[PDB]
């Protein structure tokens, strides 16, 4: 299976710049073969605490192509343990081999591809190892607690 | 006052779309019809046509 | 979409535009049993002078 992603008319001011997301994760709704780009688009930084409880209730996809028409994915895990594919990574801290991989919400933001065109923009989730992912979990949510 | 003759250019993009349609076909028939699941008989052909 | 002036940020520099676009606007509503929003992503075409 491979999602499809269909895309408006672009400027080429903003096309070149879609185009180097090429190895980053997006966030659909639902499974179907076909879907538009303002389907899957998440609104502007906010909350770091509800969107890593939104990811969960929702299953990641990573694009492959980008055509000037067109732009593939790929349902990361429903049925398949072992499709070997690639992904860039966009955290700080660098992920050496060995180890696996979270998806963790960023952080002050400032991370959008703000398309004008569309009107629209897309905050793509960044990735850390498992080690360091627990720990800001664990920060985060203890200053949740400390606002009681 | 007089006024001179206006000249103007101008541009227009194109618009871009797509369709599909599904096709979808039965693993009896996609072994009928190369032969993978064919057999030696008088019946098999009845169903392979 | 009477107390909303972000239309005005949308500037306009041709009623052309105002006319061709009354006559191509997006739904703005759902075909629910009740009358609720719409996911804009989706559109739909609705004219309303």
């Amino acid at each position: 299976m491979e999602v499809d992603i269909a895309l408006p008319t672009l400027s080429p001011g903003d096309l070149s710049a879609l185009q180097r997301c090429e190895g980053r994760v997006v966030f659909l709704e639902t499974l179907r073969r076909h879907a538009t780009l303002r389907e899957v688009a998440l609104p502007c930084g906010g909350d770091v605490l509800a969107a890593m409880a939104a990811y969960r209730r929702r299953f990641a996809a990573v694009i492959t192509r980008v055509t000037p028409h067109r732009m593939l994915a790929t349902p990361l895990g429903v049925g398949g343990r072992g499709q070997s594919l690639v992904l860039q990574n966009t955290g700080p801290f660098d992920l050496t081999n060995g180890d696996h991989v979270c998806l963790v919400p960023p952080l002050l933001g400032d991370e959008c591809l703000r398309l004008t065109s569309a009107n629209l923009e897309l905050r793509f989730p960044m990735t850390l190892p498992l080690a360091q992912a627990r720990e800001l979990t664990a920060r985060v949510v203890a200053r949740a607690a400390e606002t009681l | 006052p007089a006024d001179q003759p206006v000249h103007n250019y101008m541009i227009k993009r194109l618009d871009r779309r797509s369709l599909n349609a599904a096709f979808s076909i039965a693993v009896e028939a996609l072994g009928l019809i190369s032969g993978e699941n064919l057999d030696g008989t008088h019946i098999s052909s009845a169903m392979r046509l | 979409k009477f107390f909303t002036p972000a239309e005005a940020v949308a500037k306009s520099r041709g009623l052309a535009r105002l006319i061709a676009d009354t006559g191509a606007a997006a739904s703005p509503t759902s075909n629910g049993e009740y009358q609720f929003k719409r996911p804009v992503g989706a559109g739909e075409l609705v004219e309303d002078p």
